[PDB]
């Protein structure tokens, strides 16, 4: 057919308006084409003007734009490769590959913009994965088809919980897996591609098990916004077209709701509360429920959470909390206190844990876990001010219990051993409820509450306790 | 199945013939589509708020009807429209079938069977928009709705017609109540009295299509789903879909309502509600009001909520019992909406996290959770007739009044503090585990003569749970009698004091 | 017995989508859109003709 | 009382030429010099529309539009205080000139390109819209067949993906 | 033929209508239109230009279409006013709710009217006898003046204003009206059938209170109006017949919230926290309609409702302003147990002076207050460091304010429901005389509980002497 031709109008910024001819009018969401001097330039089409023209998003920079250059259309969405030969490629967010290891032979390419698969979804929520961390197993199960939440601001781990997560579940599991990384650094995404290759996982002439995405921070918004989208085409057709459990993974969510604010600005629409897009929800809604347990498959999503400045009430963490079953805080107040991971026992919460499904036991166990590290700090502010010598014998035995709990949850990471100086431990389930049960029951008070400080089972915080009396008392 | 292919068939001349009747020519022309907006010039005689067909076959309900274009906002997505495509005209305003049918069926917002079990028996198509039954034609209320939950029914009383709130955080257990509720009406949904009938609506504006289907799912296990029906409004539906479907449920409600019947809705996370008409509002270029929230939040919620009512007797007598859910952020219950959302509704019941790590798993907050009706819509057999019943609330504000700071004194103050803790420790229930209003009155009523002898903390459970063993056997006449009759006679009173201390001596 | 059954309704009309692929496919190929626009022309003269 | 609703946004000038041209007299006149003024502007569009931009002063613009006025003073009217006041407020001159031109065609020819289903051009000249889109539709059938190109009917599309949802 | 619109514009409550006739109907007029059910009316508040004026809606404006015919009717809202209209309900724009018929009247006046002069300014020092001991005792109110009821949401301010018509209302005034604004309809059918009940309304006979009713369930414009029509009403009362009358509104702050309700659609800049930049001309014109003049009286009952319990909001802090007995109600002391919940503090009248009520009586007002005052100073001490480090004195006051304070619960006869102990109303001369006593010393001795959810010191003493019965 004939090549949809037009002018481009306005650049501002990342946004390009272009103003086409007699009913050449493209679709929403459809690429366009700028043949600029380094490459290839698309222009996804987000809003509609009238008077032949069309408000478009820039996936790259807009640096070089002359008004009335001329556009292309290329007929529909964004089109990426989709296969298992995308195993082992690292593509873009037009789906370029950037590995440098040749063209990608993909045989389907697929649109970026699909729909959420209507009500063909079961409900198989009693898969417990196992992922080894002792204080996830406990108080917020993961489920094996669900969506882990991973919050926490600047520096608190969360990067290093996901390399704790593909290091213990990736390895051992039958099922394609998919790495996104939506506005992370570089330098994460590069250590992440050398570790999956010396681990085996990747090999340059071998089989691969991961799919590699990646967006970065120096992406323009619009291809930080449509990365993601991105990634969740190929784990939509690896869980339709092969059948298999697919175990997508990103770096971070908030930042596709930070470029959505980003290009909102300019493309005209009154700011909504603290300066977001007004169509947040709708937008994560529609990013997240195509992201779903699909009967005809089943995925696991580990998601991850940027906090704007430690504000658990920012609207897109607010609104990305309905959509998550298993959740992880992650609070600094923790991270100061040297508890590593720093996550909140208190705010983890999970649907999972329930007398059904976890256990009568566990479900106990995980009560009086809570009961006890509640009443600590129900009791702060006058431990604070005053001192437990104010206390009672029994506010006093809490207290002291919720101490030593609180550091038991401490758990070493087989990838943070450089930031510890402690090989990384794994814990089992049933292992560690019986654990916390024995501690509870107060088997364990004489021992020193530092013995149970980067430790793993009960043992080993006797052993702990055994070289602190020995050399240290 | 060579059926469906000549339904389709007659399906598809009747498509025919209703296409080609037309003639319109007013029929407008798409200017511009923004994000699930539409300005069209054209249609010089639309009505406010009235539905339309694109050329594409998305609908769209008329918001704003400046001179000249008007404001279209899209039931799904603006996926399909360009500019210069031509709008049908439905000619009515937006409606919603209604009927006996919809029992046992899951719809969307418009009111099209979403849950794939074939089409719709509708008696009948009402406004999304009607109007709250006025001062006279309505009945105060008195007739008790029996949630099941303890903490729910001897301290915070519900009836036909009341505007109770869950107000509460995040995960506190929101949805549980209202589920609860849902299960409880099984005892009397099974039967024949139509006036005793609580026939469940639900929405579901916002969350996940798996939360909805683990609920269904939940529905159909405890056979509840045969007098529900659920309205599924998610997040991926766009926001004029989300906006209007609790109006929907609304006159689903009012049906039963004005036929007589009595019905329960459940609105659930109606904050969610505010968020899309607050994308709706801005994305109209209608000036925004207090952070950035469209100014007439107030009046939605006002208009939807007071739908709710108790009908008196020259009407029919039927009832509409409004159950909304608010979250709040961080339990800052002085935001906005939760401060409307207070102000709106007949009472509230507040649920905390710090209480549910306490240990309390209903998590009420009975210092906060009030209702705005007392003895009224309220069984007698927990009433005046039990005493304390219409005094707890005193009993439970002092015993948290003489925790740390007003330690005990003397004997009283311990006697106290025992009644208090034990009694917390009593009202404590589990989910999927519906009660009974004759077996919550002898429990509480043990709560009066002798209950600080109860067999140490941790095992005042399984007390309460063989208290209802030793009067389910050996004793059902007592059981029986104060749940026909609803009320505790003086020889009752005696008999259940007399059961109450022989198995306290035991 | 029975969601299969169920099942059994809902993958044939799913076969029957596809079988619009094979219906459309076939409605794409005719000289009946030459044909077609004197059915609007009867067609529209019966409709204004009745106002 | 104007025939049609202009809606303002540059276009009450529109409305305002043909309201003072109505309250007297001169309905044609005025529009014939400006369709000819048009003409004239179009003749020479490096020198015709690039002199209608806004960097441009007022005086300027009182020399410019003093250089319109020419050829036996075509200007005939309230058309010279259209352009004195374009002069002295917003500039160019060519939207509000189809605004006029729609206003006095819906006063004089009440003539609309429907055909509903049919993607067909039949202008009607005629005030009575009743039933000579009937012999428009018949005469832009019988001949010419401009467009009249669906691509693809609505109907049939729309009834197959309704059908096939269930 | 009167001046006859075209609708142009339909935004939310916001109708433009175009008059293409030169002559403009007024701000303020009535504007009349045909809907199907009966007849939508409009407000006229701005004048666009271009003969366009911006209305208001005071019904729904569901079904409207541009081009609709409208009709102007020459003046404001008309509501009936007059003997006849005791005993009934009416709306905002003067047609009865209750399908008693037509409210057959001689005498329409607008809603719309200008205050009373300074020169019609009147005066007054009579003290409202309420049976109620807080606002007996530290707010005195006064007969022919402004009770302002704050409080947040949940406080009892309705049940209050139940309390105060049943007690006031019956028999003492020559006629009341209560104006429904923006409150919930079952506690206006509550109202209606206790009316009807007590008698003070008689439906086969004459009636005392006159009831106008806009509610949630109204859109904005009718909210905004009905206390005005209510206003309308009680005038009449006062000037033609010169008769005394008690205007009881409720939740006042719905006026202005209305207000602010389409401010932002009437494009005007929104003021500070999101309210309407002219509350406060607005609110004074509606609060100076409420005055007693020299040809009658008005004694004024109106609920306050603060935002989010907040007295600093700008809707209450420039009522306070128009109030002479504010009587605020305080969220804390109400789940404390004290449900009168007047504040002993903040609530303060201006007729408290030993001009008005005595030496004596201002005496152990100020005493008690003091004495509270000293008590909530030392909450800190007493609560976190505790109560056992404070000096003799200390403890003495401590025991006696909190025996004060649950000594200034008392029941109420609505309240029945939620209490279950019959209703008390004490006179005056009785509070000043036991609190007194209790000041003093005289009654140490009594256990704090007997002076909970009582009357007058005989039934402490009952309290105490029946406590120690059962207590054996
Ligand atoms: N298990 C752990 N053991 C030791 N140190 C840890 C552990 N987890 C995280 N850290 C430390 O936390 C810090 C931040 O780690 P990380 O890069 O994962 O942060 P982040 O929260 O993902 O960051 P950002 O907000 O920049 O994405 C580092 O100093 C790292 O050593
Ligand atoms: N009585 C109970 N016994 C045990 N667990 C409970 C009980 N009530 C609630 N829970 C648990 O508390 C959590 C939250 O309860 P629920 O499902 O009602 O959510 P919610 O408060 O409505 O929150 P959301 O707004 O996130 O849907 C769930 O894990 C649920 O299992
Ligand atoms: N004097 C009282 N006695 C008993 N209960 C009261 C009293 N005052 C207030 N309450 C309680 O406070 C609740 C709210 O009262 P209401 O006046 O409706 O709130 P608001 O003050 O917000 O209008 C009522 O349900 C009632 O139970
Ligand atoms: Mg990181
Ligand atoms: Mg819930
Ligand atoms: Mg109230």
């Amino acid at each position: 057919s004939t090549p949809i031709t037009g002018k481009v109008t306005a650049v501002i910024g990342a946004i390009v308006d272009v103003h086409f001819e007699q009913s050449e009018l493209p679709a929403i969401l459809n690429a366009l084409e700028i043949k600029t001097p380094q490459g290839k330039l698309v222009l996804e089409v987000a809003q509609h003007l009238g008077e032949n023209t069309v408000r478009t998003i820039a996936m790259d920079g807009t640096e070089g734009l002359v008004r009335g250059e001329k556009v292309l259309d290329t007929g529909g969405p964004i089109s990426v490769p989709v296969g298992r030969e995308t195993l082992g490629r690292i593509i873009n967010v037009i789906g370029e590959p950037i590995d440098e290891r040749g063209p990608i032979k993909s045989k389907l390419r697929k649109p970026i913009h699909a729909d959420p698969p209507s009500f063909a979804e079961q409900s198989t929520s009693a898969e417990i994965l196992e992922t080894g961390i002792k204080v996830v197993d406990l108080l917020a199960p993961y489920a094996r088809g669900g969506k882990i939440g991973l919050f926490g601001g600047a520096g608190v781990g969360k990067t290093v919980f996901i390399q704790e997560l593909i290091n213990n579940i990736a390895k051992a599991h039958g099922g394609f897996s998919v790495f996104t990384g939506v506005g992370e650094r570089t330098r994460e995404g590069n250590d992440l591609y050398r570790e999956m290759k010396e681990t085996g996982v990747i090999n340059l002439e071998g089989e691969s098990k991961v799919a590699l995405v990646f967006g970065q921070m120096n992406e323009p918004p619009g291809a930080r916004a449509r990365v993601a989208l991105t990634g969740l085409t190929i784990a939509e057709y690896f869980r339709d077209e092969e059948g298999q459990d697919v175990l997508l993974f990103i770096d971070n969510i908030f930042r596709f709701t930070q470029a959505g604010s980003e290009v909102s600005a300019l493309l005209g629409r009154i700011p909504s509360a603290v300066g977001y897009q007004p169509t947040l929800a709708t937008d994560m809604g529609l990013l997240q429920e195509r992201i779903t347990t699909t009967k005809k498959g089943s995925v696991t999503s580990v998601q991850a959470v940027y906090v704007p400045a430690d504000d658990l009430t920012d609207p897109a963490p607010a609104t990305t909390f309905a959509h998550l079953d298993a959740t992880t805080v992650l609070s600094r107040g923790i991270s100061e206190l040297g508890i590593y991971p720093a996550v909140d026992p208190l705010d983890s919460k999970s649907r999972l844990l329930d007398a059904a499904v976890v256990g009568q036991e566990h479900y106990d166990v995980a009560s009086k876990v809570q009961e006890t590290l509640q009443t600590y700090k129900s009791l702060q502010d006058i431990i604070a001010i005053l001192g437990m010598d104010e206390l009672s014998e029994q506010d006093k035995l809490t207290v002291e219990r919720a101490r030593k709990i609180q550091r038991f949850l401490s758990q070493p990471f087989a990838v943070a051993e450089v930031f510890t100086g402690i090989p990384g431990k794994l814990v089992r389930l049933k292992d560690t409820v019986a654990s916390f049960k024995a501690v509870l029951e107060g088997k364990y008070d004489n021992i020193p509450e530092h013995a149970f400080y980067m430790v793993g089972g009960i043992e080993d915080v006797v052993a702990k306790a055994e070289k602190l009396a020995a050399e240290a008392n | 199945k060579a059926q469906p292919t000549e339904v389709s068939s007659i399906l598809e001349e009747r498509i025919k013939g209703v296409s080609d009747e037309a003639n319109l020519n007013e029929t407008g022309r798409v200017l511009a589509v923004g994000d699930g907006i539409a300005r069209v010039f054209g249609l010089n005689n639309i009505q406010a708020e009235e539905l339309v067909e694109f050329s594409s076959g998305v609908k769209g309900m008329a918001l704003n009807l400046e001179p000249g274009q008007v404001g279209i906002v899209l039931f799904g997505s603006d996926r399909l429209v360009k500019e210069g495509e031509l709008v049908k005209r439905t000619g009515n305003i937006v409606d919603v079938p209604v009927g006996p049918g919809l029992l046992g069926r899951v719809v969307d917002a418009l009111g099209n069977p979403i849950d794939g079990k074939g089409p719709i028996d509708a008696a009948g198509r009402s406004r999304a928009q009607v109007k709250a039954p006025g001062i006279l034609p309505r009945r105060s209320v008195h007739e008790p709705v029996q949630t099941g939950l303890k903490a729910v029914d001897a301290l915070v009383p519900i009836g036909r017609g009341q505007r109770e709130l869950i107000i509460g955080d995040r995960q506190t257990g929101k949805t549980a109540v209202a589920l609860d509720t849902i299960l409880n009406q099984k005892r009397w949904n099974n039967g024949s009295d139509e006036s005793k009938k609580l026939y469940c609506v639900y929405v579901a504006v916002g969350q996940k299509r798996s939360t909805v289907a683990q609920l269904v799912q939940t529905l159909e296990q405890h056979d509840a789903m045969k007098y529900s029906i659920i309205v599924a409004a998610t997040a991926s539906e766009a926001a004029p879909l989300q906006y209007l479907a609790p109006f929907t449920a609304a006159s689903i409600g009012e049906w039963f309502r004005d036929n007589g019947k009595h019905a329960l809705i459940v609105y659930d996370d109606l904050s969610k509600q505010a968020v899309a008409y607050r994308q709706l509002s801005l994305l109209l270029r209608r000036p925004p009001g207090r952070e950035a929230y469209p100014g007439d939040v107030f009046y939605l919620h006002s208009r939807l909520l007071e739908r709710a009512a108790k009908l008196s007797e020259k009407e029919g007598s039927g009832s509409l019992t409004a159950l909304p859910v608010i979250e709040t952020q961080g339990g800052d219950v002085s935001a906005y909406i939760p401060t409307n959302v207070i102000s709106i509704t007949d009472g509230q019941i507040f649920l905390e996290a710090e209480l549910f790590y306490k240990g309390i798993r209903p998590a009420i907050n009975v210092g906060l959770s009030v209702s705005r009706v007392g003895s009224a819509a309220q069984v007698k057999a927990l009433k005046q007739v039990a005493g304390s019943l219409k005094l707890f609330l005193a009993q439970y504000r002092e015993v948290a009044a003489f925790a740390q700071f007003g330690s005990d004194l003397d004997a009283s103050t311990k006697q106290t503090l025992v009644r208090g803790e034990r009694l917390t420790q009593l009202l404590k229930q589990n989910q999927y585990s519906p009660l009974a209003t004759e077996e919550q009155v002898p429990l509480i009523y043990a709560g009066v003569n002798g209950h600080l002898d109860g067999i140490e903390l941790s095992r005042i459970g399984e007390f309460e749970s063989s208290f209802l063993s030793y009067l389910k056997s050996n004793h059902n006449e007592l059981l029986t009698e104060i749940r026909e009759k609803g009320e505790l006679s003086k020889e009752l009173l005696a008999s259940l004091k007399s059961a109450t201390e022989s198995f306290v001596a035991t | 017995w029975v969601r299969y059954e169920a099942s059994l309704r809902q993958l044939e009309q799913r076969q029957l989508a596809k079988s619009v692929i094979s219906r459309v496919q076939s409605e794409l190929g005719n000289p009946k859109f030459q044909e077609k626009v004197l059915q609007q022309s009867i067609s529209e003269i019966e409709q204004l003709l009745s106002k | 009382p104007p025939p049609v609703r202009l809606f303002g946004v540059e276009g009450t000038y529109a409305t305002a030429l043909y309201q003072a041209a109505a309250k007297n007299s001169s309905i044609d006149a005025a529009f014939q010099s400006l369709q000819k003024v048009e003409s004239t502007v179009k003749k020479n569009p490096k020198l015709g529309h690039l002199l209608l931009n806004p960097a441009l002063s007022l005086k300027d613009r009182n020399s410019v539009i003093d250089a319109i006025v020419e050829t036996h003073k075509n200007l005939d009217g309230y058309v010279v205080n259209l352009l004195k006041v374009l002069s002295e407020n917003n500039r160019l001159g060519c939207f509000e000139k189809i605004a006029s031109d729609f206003g006095v065609l819906n006063d004089a020819h009440n003539g609309l390109l429907k055909g509903t289903v049919t993607s067909a051009e039949p202008l009607d000249p005629k005030s009575f819209k009743r039933i000579e889109k009937a012999l428009s539709a018949s005469k832009l059938v019988g001949q010419g067949k401009s467009l009249k190109l669906e691509n693809v009917v609505k109907p049939e599309i729309k009834g197959g993906l309704i059908v096939e949802l269930g």
